[PDB]
Parts: C-alpha cells; structure tokens; sequence
C-alpha cells in the first residue's frame, strides 16, 4: 500500500520506541527500589529526565537538516541510543554512572527523534494521498512499540533484573540500527542535502564534541532539579518576553499553552498513576495476575486500538477542547474509583484504571498526535523549538505535581494512601475541566484568528 | 510468583518456631509478604507482614511475640514466632504482592504458598 521505505521507518521507529518505553515503564520503580530515592525525589527525576529528553529533540533536526544529514543523524542518534542503554545496565555494576547513562539516553533521543519522521515525509511525492494514513501508521509504530516494552519490561526486570531490561533496550536499538543498515539502499535517493555531500568531519566533531558536552549537563541538571527549574523558568520566561516582543501566531502560543496541560497529565502515568496502581488497584484483571507497573501499557494499547477508528471518523480549538475534557474525564474517573468503589481493605477495581486509561489516551489523540501537524497550519524552526522546550517544561511541572501523591517507605496501608490519591486526582480533574471550560469559551475567538 | 513456606511444627506454649517464605523465579524483594493463618473453622486473617521497603505490619493480638523481617541477600522472608500461645495453632500461608502496601484481605494478594501447619500445646512438663 506504501512506499517500500515507508516498512523500514516503521520498525526503525517501533524498535527505538521499544527501548525509549522499556526505560520510561520501570524507571520511577528503579529509582525507588534500587537506588533507594524517595517517591518524591524520584517523581522529580522522572521530570527532569522527560524534560530533557524531550526539549532537546530541536537540536536532532538541525543536525539532521544541516550538518551531517537525516539519515546519517539517524544512525548516529541510534547509536548514542543504544550506548545510552547499554551504559544504563552497566549502572547497576556502576552505580555512579547513572545519571551519565540517562544523560546520554536524552542525548541520544534528542539526536534521533526528528530524524525518522523527516525522512518518512520525503518517501512521498509532496501531495501523495497516502501521507495522512502513513502518519496515522508512524503513530501506530509508536505505540506498538511502547505498548510491548510497556507491557513485559516490568516483567523483564522483576525476573531477571534491571541489567538484563535495560540490555534488551540497547538490543531493540542495535536491531534498529541493522534494518536501517540492511534496507539503506531503499532510501538512496531520500534525504535532507548534506545526506548527498559527503561527510564534513569539522562538522561531525562539533556534533559529537557538543553531544558529550550536553550529556555532562543533562547528568547535572537530572542530579540537580532545583536548578533545572530554574534553567527552564529563566528559558520560558525569555523566550515568552522575546515572543511577546515580536495573529495567527497568537493561536499557535495558547495552543501551546493548553498542549502544555496536556503533557503535565501525561507525566502521571509514570509515576503517580503509576503508584496508584501498585498501591490501590487490584493486580488482577479477567483472571489473570500481571505486574501493576505494566498498567502503563493500557495508553499504547488505547491508542493503537483507537487511531485506526478516530482516523476514519470546530476544527482546531474544538479538537483541542475534547480532548482536555477527555483528560479531565480520565481524572475525574480516578478520583471517583477511589472515593466511592473501593474495597474494604482500600482496593479498586482495574477496569476502573483501564477506563482512566482510555480517557487519557483520546486526549491524546485530540491534542498532542494532533498538535504539532495544524501548529504547522498556523506558522517556524523557532515554534517547533518552543513546541518541545515547553513539552520539557510540562515534564518538570508534571513532576513536581506528581510529588504530591507521594507516599513515604513505611506506610503499608491502602486506606492510607486512597484518599491521597483521590485528593490529588480529583483536584487535577476539577481543574483541568475548568481548563477545558475556558477553552470552550476562547474556540470562537480562536476560530475567527484562524481566518 | 510461587513461594515455599517451611518451618512449622508442633510446640509447647511459650515456645519458639521460625517461618521462611522463598520464592521460586521472581526477586522477592519486589514484593509486599504477608503472613496468614487459618485456624479450625476459622477464615484466613492477615497475621503479620513487610512491604517491599521495611515498612511492617501486624496484628493486635502478635504484637510483642512476632516479628517479621527479611532477607533481601537469602531472598527470603522471616516470621519469628516467640511467646507462642495454644490459639496461634493454625495453617500459616505466606503470600505476595508487588509493591509497597500490605491488604488485609487474601485477595489484595495473587501469589500464595501451600501452608505450613503450626500447632502450640497446652503441654507443660509436670511439677
Ligand atoms: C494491563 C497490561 C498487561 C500487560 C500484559 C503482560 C504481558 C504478559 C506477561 C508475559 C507473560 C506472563 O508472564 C507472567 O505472567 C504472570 C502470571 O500470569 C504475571 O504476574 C506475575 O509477575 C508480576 C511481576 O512480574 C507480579 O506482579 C505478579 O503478581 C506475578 O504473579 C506477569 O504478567 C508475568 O510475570
Ligand atoms: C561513515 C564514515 C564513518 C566515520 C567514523 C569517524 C569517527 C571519528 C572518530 C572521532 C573521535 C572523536
Ligand atoms: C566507583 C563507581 C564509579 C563509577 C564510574 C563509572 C564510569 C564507567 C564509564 C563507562
Ligand atoms: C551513514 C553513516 C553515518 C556515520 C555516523 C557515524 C558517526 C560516528
Ligand atoms: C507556566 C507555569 C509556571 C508555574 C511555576 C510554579
């Protein structure tokens, strides 16, 4: 149906994906149990670490652009991955070495993340009718590979230790990295320019010079949030006054701004979300016993299950609208699973989170699969930087809500922790609804800017 | 996911015996363990446990006689029974779940081991 390149992008793209959530599902747990951080501090460094990660993806697509080229940027971020990983499971002879790991995982994906996308973009002839469906299917590739490493990594670590899950990561990047290499000749002719110059080494060493740099800084600031909020405040607050220096752009900032409600929701699911569920859910669903760390994997699995369905089936600030009541509804659930359908011994039902999942997950669908595509519409460079340092942003102000389920080492009781989590959801869900319902209220204004 | 309970037996009142819960693939150290007991007649009830991070829990009528505690090296989990009493006689299970809380219910907990009859004598030697 597609473009024989269009096969290679998908499992390069499914297999990084795999290693990135393979990390990202144990990586709170990790550092509570192995390295013996609080819930809170490791709610915290969970937000630096998706912080970086993120709001470093602008500099993959300038290197990719300009200096080395799409596809040899490709290879290099995979290869910084998959180092990354590897460098993560030896942490746990090393401990010390952890935050360097991570620093290079966020490097890494910073190299990589543009890259795949840009080139599935030039596989097309520029009005092909199959580039809607070929994203809807780069999306899916996503969330297949999240929704696997999602699923069994928790598995993975509790039977056989973190060493051998984070392995398996940089496994899942070398398996990128060979189909890449074995389906090169389909993307001879795709590229960005520099991909058809031969290579510049005074620009390769910049690059790599300036990578190992950052992965210095990343480690720092992961290992110092105090200051990584500060860095990202002082950040945000200038390039808001050089923004509001320099009105169609008006409805790309305040679609920003509700984005970046959106990306605060998304970071419970890995950590308060997440305890959540070991704490006050029942680990047990149709029968069968599973790993509450792997009730991750129900946002992947509503996407890829939905997608398909939403693709099939107002305009911009209305899409926006749903999906911010949709994340509102999947809060609202929570609270409401612990307030009223509890056991007696504090425990909810898991069809309740499965249910929250679900809410969360079409949000997502409407805001975020479905941002930067008419943020595109409305502009560029520059927003497109914006667009994933304020998603780094919502990542360190997720975290830091997140601290406010936390629950210290000794408590062992769930009608202890139930009303924390209720608290602390029921309040997100009232706000966000009010969030939802002042984005309502702008659609109008918003849909004639666009005009 | 499958643990082996040992260490019961028959004792005199006042006495000691020592459970052990192992676990066949999984790491323990994941995992809430509590101990339960069902006595002739009786509903299993939650006697004593440990969450995966030192936290510990126990019954009113235990306290002061039991202590539970683990050993993350052994990956192996410990009721110490002291003090023993004729109406701690009972089938002792222990059992597991992930994370760090301890439900008082057998249902908050999905993995179980077989039992391990303990039974304390009225038996005093003779003045
Ligand atoms: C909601 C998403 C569900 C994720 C789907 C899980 C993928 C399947 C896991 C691989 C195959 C099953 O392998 C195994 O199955 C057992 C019993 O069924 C489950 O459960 C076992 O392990 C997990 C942690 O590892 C413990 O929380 C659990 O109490 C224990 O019984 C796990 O899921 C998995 O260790
Ligand atoms: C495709 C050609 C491979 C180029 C690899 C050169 C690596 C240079 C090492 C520089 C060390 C800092
Ligand atoms: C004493 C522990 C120090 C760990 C440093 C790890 C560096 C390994 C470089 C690959
Ligand atoms: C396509 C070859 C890419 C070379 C990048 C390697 C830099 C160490
Ligand atoms: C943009 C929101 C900043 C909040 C800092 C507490």
């Amino acid at each position: 149906q597609q473009p024989r390149p269009f096969f290679m992008i998908f499992f390069v793209e499914l297999w990084e994906r795999f290693g990135y959530y393979g990390v990202q599902g144990v990586l709170a747990v990790f550092f509570v149990k192995q390295l013996g951080f609080s819930q809170e501090q490791a709610f915290v460094t969970f937000g630096a670490f998706a912080a970086l990660v993120y709001g470093l993806i602008s500099i993959g697509g300038y290197v990719g652009d300009h200096l080395l080229g799409t596809k040899r940027t490709i290879v290099l971020g995979a290869l910084v991955l998959a180092i990354g990983y590897f460098m993560t499971g030896m942490s746990l002879l090393k401990p010390d070495l952890i935050f360097i790991a991570l620093g290079t995982i966020a490097v890494g994906n910073g190299l990589f993340k543009a890259n795949p996308a840009s080139l599935l973009s030039k596989c097309y002839p520029p009005k092909d009718p199959r580039l809607d469906g070929a994203f809807t299917l780069f999306y899916m590739s996503i969330n297949i590979g999240s929704l696997i490493a999602l699923s069994l990594a928790p598995v993975i670590a509790d039977r056989f230790g973190y060493s051998v899950t984070y392995n398996l990561c940089g496994a899942g990047l070398i398996i990128a990295l060979l189909v890449y290499i074995a389906c090169r000749g389909m993307v001879k002719d795709i590229g960005s320019e520099p991909d058809f110059r031969p290579m510049s080494f005074s620009k390769l060493l910049y690059v790599l010079l300036g990578s190992v740099v950052m992965i210095f800084v990343c480690a720092w600031l992961m290992h110092n949030v105090e200051v990584a909020n500060l860095v990202l405040i002082v950040l945000s607050i200038v390039v808001t006054i050089i923004f509001f220096r320099q009105n169609k752009m008006f409805v790309a900032f305040v679609l920003m701004l509700e984005a970046v409600v959106f990306y605060i929701l998304y970071a419970q699911m890995p950590t308060s979300l997440n305890f959540f569920a070991i704490n006050n859910v029942h680990h047990e669903i149709l029968g069968f016993s599973i790993n509450p760390v792997s009730f991750q994997a129900l946002n992947p699995f509503w996407v890829v299950l939905a997608s398909p369905i939403l693709a099939g089936i107002l305009s911009m600030p209305m899409k926006f609208t749903l999906g911010m009541f949709m994340c509102s509804l999947g809060f609202l659930t929570a609270a409401a699973a612990g307030m009223w359908f509890a056991d007696a011994q504090g425990l909810t039902s898991p069809w309740f989170i499965v249910l929250v999942y679900l809410f969360q997950s079409l949000g997502e669908l409407f805001i975020s699969a479905l941002g930067l595509a008419m943020i595109a519409a409305l502009v560029m460079g520059f927003i497109l930087g914006m667009w994933f340092l304020t998603q780094a942003a919502a990542f360190l102000l997720g975290g830091y809500v997140a601290t406010f389920t936390a629950v210290p080492d000794n408590i062992t009781d769930p009608l202890e922790t139930l009303p924390v989590y209720t608290n602390v959801f029921g309040k997100i869900g009232l706000v966000t609804l009010g969030v939802a319902v002042v984005m309502l209220l702008m659609v109008p204004w918003l849909k004639r800017m666009i005009a | 996911v499958q643990l082996v309970e040992s260490g019961g037996g028959l004792v005199q009142a006042g006495g000691s015996l020592r459970l052990s819960c192992a676990a066949s693939g999984p790491t323990l150290s994941n995992y809430a363990v509590g101990w339960f007991r069902q006595a002739p007649g009786k509903e299993r009830e939650f006697v004593a446990g440990i969450n995966w991070s030192s936290g510990l829990r126990y019954k009113d009528v235990v306290k002061g006689r039991f202590t539970v505690s683990r050993d993350n090296v052994k990956d192996t989990v410990y009721l110490q029974m002291n003090s023993l009493k004729p109406e701690d006689t009972a089938v002792y299970y222990c059992a597991a779940r992930f994370g760090g809380m301890l439900p008082l219910q057998p249902s908050g907990y999905a993995n179980w081991g077989q039992g391990t009859q303990v039974t304390v004598s009225s038996h005093h030697h003779h003045h």
